[PDB]
């Protein structure tokens, strides 16, 4: 009684999955900082992995 | 074991009158629509009158072979069809049958829907000879 | 003012609180013109209509009627005898209590 | 004052066979009042089909039909040595009464 | 099969759904359910409200 329901009836064209995307390098730079910061808590002759 | 009992058939002499009943059990009377059909002997089957529900007004009709001259009738205390058959005629020999139809049904209701699923029990009577 | 029109529908709403919400109602109803002897004016304004009921036991069914005007009813199906509730659409019902004036 | 024929006057078929049972009428009837009854010899007639197409409780599958207006049909799947009976069509709108029957025979 | 505005009426209506909103019943692939009806029931989010 003056409740609707919602929902996908169908899809127009092909079907494709959803995603994200970010620069390469940028990304990569980014860890790098981070990796730099982490070696003051941890030593410096050290592995980091991600 | 919903059924019907028809009763008083005989044979009377033409212009005497003779009174037929129907008694119903195991189904409400009153909520039935009831029908008359009769068999002579070699004859198939022809419609003779009926009387609708009482709770849907008692409505009445009949074959016009016997208009004027029979008489439809109930009495739902007694769960009891009757029929009143005055100037009778040689013709008017043969089985009559007592026939209604019983919708019984099992209702289940939710608290977003409810639904009632029915199922229809013919049911005549073996009929009484006039 | 807006106190007096925020308060008096706020006290009005309360009232209905605890009242019983007729959502069995929400069914088809066949509606035909009353037997009886209405005046002009008053003609095709009740309708007697009929429906079936849940009880007070959810496996059982009773069929009843009432009148109503015609005001409180819409037609659907095929504009016929099949009418409903006009607030059936828009929203379920609340019964006001018989004990408040 | 609709009245209803039916053909053939009987139907020769075997056990086991296909049966085909028409009913016709003279002014439309609504699909909702038309029915067919199955008469053994002796016995009280048996609803098999009302409402055109909807079986009564009790009745095997083997029996069905359709129909609409003035032309209608009874059909059994497969004679049993027991359905070799007098099927009769009824209306029951405006007109209450029967076709003269159609016996199943072999 | 949907309920509608009349409790007496039903409708029969398709939808798409993600997998990962319905969980088969009894290993039967004709038969799903949606995974909240077995936990407690689900409300949808008013169309209206970002
Ligand atoms: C509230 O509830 C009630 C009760 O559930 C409900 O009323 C019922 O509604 C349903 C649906 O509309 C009706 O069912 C339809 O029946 C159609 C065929 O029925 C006709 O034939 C019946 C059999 O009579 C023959 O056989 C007997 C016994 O041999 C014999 O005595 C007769 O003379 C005749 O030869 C007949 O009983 C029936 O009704 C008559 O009798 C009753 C009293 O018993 C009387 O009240 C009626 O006025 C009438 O005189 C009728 O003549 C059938 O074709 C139809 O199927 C169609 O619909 C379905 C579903 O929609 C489709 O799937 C299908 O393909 C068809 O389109 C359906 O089965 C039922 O008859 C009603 N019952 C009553 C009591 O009338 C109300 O509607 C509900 N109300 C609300 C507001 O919701
Ligand atoms: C609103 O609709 C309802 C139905 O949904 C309607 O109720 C019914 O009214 C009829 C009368 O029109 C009632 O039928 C009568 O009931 C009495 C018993 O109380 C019988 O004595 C009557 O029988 C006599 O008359 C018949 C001919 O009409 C004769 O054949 C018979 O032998 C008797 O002489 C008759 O059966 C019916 O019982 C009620 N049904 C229910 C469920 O209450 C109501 O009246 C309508 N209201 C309005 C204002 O329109
Ligand atoms: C994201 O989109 C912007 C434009 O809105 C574009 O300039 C940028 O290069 C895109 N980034 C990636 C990783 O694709
Ligand atoms: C990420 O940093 C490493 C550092 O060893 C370098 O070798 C690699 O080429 C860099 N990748 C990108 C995309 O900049
Ligand atoms: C780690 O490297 C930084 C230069 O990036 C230097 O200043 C610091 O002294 C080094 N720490 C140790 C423990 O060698
Ligand atoms: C309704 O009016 C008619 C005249 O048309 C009258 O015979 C009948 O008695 C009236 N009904 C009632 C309940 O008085
Ligand atoms: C029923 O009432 C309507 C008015 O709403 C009227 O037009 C119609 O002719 C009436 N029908 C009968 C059979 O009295
Ligand atoms: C309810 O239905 C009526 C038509 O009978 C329509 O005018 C009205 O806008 C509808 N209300 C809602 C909330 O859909
Ligand atoms: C619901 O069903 C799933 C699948 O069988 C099960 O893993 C989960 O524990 C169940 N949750 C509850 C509350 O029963």
């Amino acid at each position: 009684p003056g409740q609707a329901f919602y929902y996908t009836g169908d899809i127009i064209g092909d079907i494709r999955q959803a995603h994200c995307n970010v620069s390469k390098a940028t990304w990569n730079e980014t860890l790098g900082k981070v990796v730099k910061q982490l070696r003051k808590h941890f030593g410096n002759n050290t592995i980091i992995r991600f | 074991e919903v059924q019907l009992v028809e009763s008083g058939g005989g044979l009377v002499k033409p212009g005497g009158s003779l009174r037929l009943a129907c008694v119903g059990s195991e189904f409400t009377f009153s909520e039935a629509w009831m029908t008359w059909v009769r068999q002579a002997p070699g004859k198939g089957l022809e419609w003779v009158g009926h009387m609708r529900p009482t709770t849907e007004g008692g409505a009445k009709d009949y074959a016009a072979a016997v208009r004027g001259r029979f008489t439809i009738a109930r009495d739902d205390s007694k769960s009891t069809l009757y029929l009143q058959m005055n100037s009778l005629k040689i013709e008017d020999t043969g089985v009559y049958y007592c026939m209604t139809g019983v919708e019984r049904g099992d209702f289940w209701s939710d608290d977003y829907s409810q639904h009632y699923n029915t199922y229809l029990i013919d049911v005549w009577g073996k009929g009484t000879t006039v | 003012v807006e106190q007096m029109h925020e308060d008096i529908i706020s006290l009005w709403d309360q009232s209905l609180k605890p009242c019983v919400k007729l959502t069995p109602l929400c069914v088809t109803l066949q509606c035909t013109n009353v037997t009886n002897n209405i005046t002009d004016d008053m003609r095709g304004e009740l309708k007697n209509c009929s429906f079936n009921a849940t009880t007070e036991l959810r496996n059982k069914r009773q069929k009843v009627y009432s009148l109503f005007y015609r005001l409180d009813i819409v037609p659907m199906g095929e504009n016929s005898t099949n009418y409903r509730l006009i607030n059936c659409n828009t929203s379920a019902i609340t019964q006001a209590c018989p004990k408040v004036s | 004052e609709i009245v209803l024929t039916q053909s053939p006057g009987t139907l020769s078929l075997s056990p086991g066979d296909r049966a085909t049972l028409s009913c016709r009428a003279t002014q439309s009837v609504g699909g909702d009042y038309f029915a067919w009854y199955q008469q053994r010899p002796g016995q009280s007639p048996r609803l098999l089909i009302y409402g055109t197409s909807r079986r009564a409780a009790g009745i095997p599958d083997r029996f069905s039909g359709s129909g609409s207006g003035t032309d209608f049909t009874l059909t059994i799947d497969r004679l049993e040595p027991e359905d070799f009976a007098v099927y009769y069509c009824r209306q029951y709108e405006t007109s209450f009464t029967f076709g003269p029957g159609t016996k199943v025979d072999i």
